[PDB]
DNA sequence: ATATATATATATATATATATATATATATATATATATATATATATATATATATATATATAT
DNA sequence: ATATATATATATATATATATATATATATATATATATATATATATATATATATATATATAT
């Protein structure tokens, strides 16, 4: 019933946005507001970067301990299949993995990476966009959809 | 931008030589004054009684006696606790009013900092990127002056919402999944934490 | 949480010594690098 | 005429030497933190003088 | 009874001295960075030996 209560709010708000909208009297968000609010986007998304970075080094050294485990003689084949699974699953469980897993099942879900590019396209188009914030950061936002994806 | 460039070095040569936090780094002493503080502002958020701290400070002080590899005061610890409080306050690190110390803004970012190190939960979450989906979603319906744009935008989420009405009048919502709602309320505080230091 | 407390300075001992970030943000060359570092990664982001 | 062996020319790989650059180790100069000493500042001990309220005697 | 002068007692302020703590300045020890020197590694110069494909002479 909380979740019923909410959806009939909101449908309320919407409802009296359409008709204003129906009327002509939307409005835009403030110019000048539209600086921080843009550039606020910005400062989110930098965080998703700075922690690939650190799933990089995450997998990278379960991979080097699968490897020097390996060496280990008295692993037998079965041990040895075990550990792969096992330091994997593991890995995908702490935060890092979770983080990676959520990401990847955006890639199942592609259309709304699409949408979110397509969106910051838009954006930067915007003229608030070239006082928000310099070409480079720029150029950065609009290909972080792809850049999760290299990384 | 390469004025920026040329510029730039002075604005590091300038902190690193002025600004509390990085001198704080900076020191042969760093680590041991870091956690003593962070440990002390930790568990209480209204800026502690001055005698208070300074107990408390005693009282932690005398756990790192055992950490010989630096100072340890032989026959005086509330001596040292008064002492050390005294020094953070000349280098800014703490500005007490009131009597009630306060941490400044500068210790809170040194400590933000070194926080961030290591093996850690690390600033983002698997929630943030829904995050950002939403708020992109929002900032672009915002800042789209034309009107059949905000009429489409409201009408496509308005069926969204009424599909959802029309499956939570049937009784079939559905939860944030248990685990998911962990690192998804963490993310929520990530985010308000900022708000304190600006 | 006292365990925490006991157990943290281990952890700012160990990042003080080791971590490279806080070496560097140690070391006295450290504006100059950093500035010249920022510089060129900023300017391109495919390495 | 085809197949096998020798001489030729070309291409390549290799050997040795020279110079250049990198890396490792030692010594040096320098900056940082600590500690020592002095002086100064804060508090408290001890006692005196001063200041205030009161009562008592005197003058109207 | 009012109003002024004196003595009394109580309270507070003040003065000087002792001790304790803080702060400032100087000296010392230690850590960090740089530089010097040695040795080793990488490349390239020079030339030689070897390897491969070809062509020519001989044998079937």
């Amino acid at each position: 019933a909380n979740r019923v209560a909410t959806l009939r709010r909101r449908i309320s708000e919407l409802e009296r946005e359409l008709q204003e909208a129906e009327a002509g009297h939307i409005e835009v968000l403030e110019t000048h507001q539209a600086v921080e609010h843009i550039r606020d986007v910005y400062n989110l998304a930098s965080s998703l970067r700075a922690d690939f970075r650190r799933v990089e080094d995450s997998w990278r050294e379960a991979d080097r301990a699968l490897r020097q485990s390996i060496i280990g003689e008295q692993y037998h084949r079965g041990d040895i299949v075990e550990r792969l699974l096992n330091d994997q699953d593991a890995l995908l469980n702490t935060p890092e993995g979770r983080v990676f897993d959520s990401f990847q099942q955006q890639l199942r879900q592609s259309s709304e990476l699409k949408a979110m590019s397509e969106r910051l396209r838009v954006i930067l188009s915007h003229p608030s966009a070239s006082d928000a914030l310099n070409r480079l950061q720029r150029h950065d936002l609009r290909w972080l959809v792809k850049r999760l994806v290299d990384e | 931008m390469e004025e920026n460039t040329r510029q730039r070095t002075e604005n590091y040569i300038s902190a690193k030589n002025q600004h509390p936090a990085w001198i704080l780094l900076a020191t042969r002493r760093a680590p041991l004054v870091l956690s003593a503080l962070k440990t002390l502002f930790e568990k209480s958020h209204d800026g502690i009684p001055l005698e208070e701290a300074i107990q408390s400070l005693s009282s932690i002080l005398i756990e790192h006696v055992s950490q010989e590899q630096y100072d340890i005061n032989q026959d005086n610890p509330f001596l040292q606790a008064s002492r050390e409080l005294r020094e953070w306050i000349k280098r800014r690190l703490i500005v007490e009013r009131d009597g009630r110390i306060f941490a400044t803004d500068a210790l809170e970012v040194a400590i933000t900092f070194v926080e961030s190190l290591d093996n850690r939960f690390m600033t983002s979450t698997a929630s943030r990127l829904s995050t950002v989906q939403r708020e992109i979603e929002n900032l672009e319906t915002r800042l789209n002056p034309n009107p059949a744009n905000r009429v489409a935008t409201l009408r496509r989420r308005i069926s969204e919402l009424e599909r959802e009405l029309q499956e939570a009048e049937a009784g079939h919502i559905e939860v944030l999944e248990t685990h998911q709602a962990v690192e998804h309320i963490r993310d929520v505080y990530n985010l308000a934490s900022s708000l304190r230091a600006d």
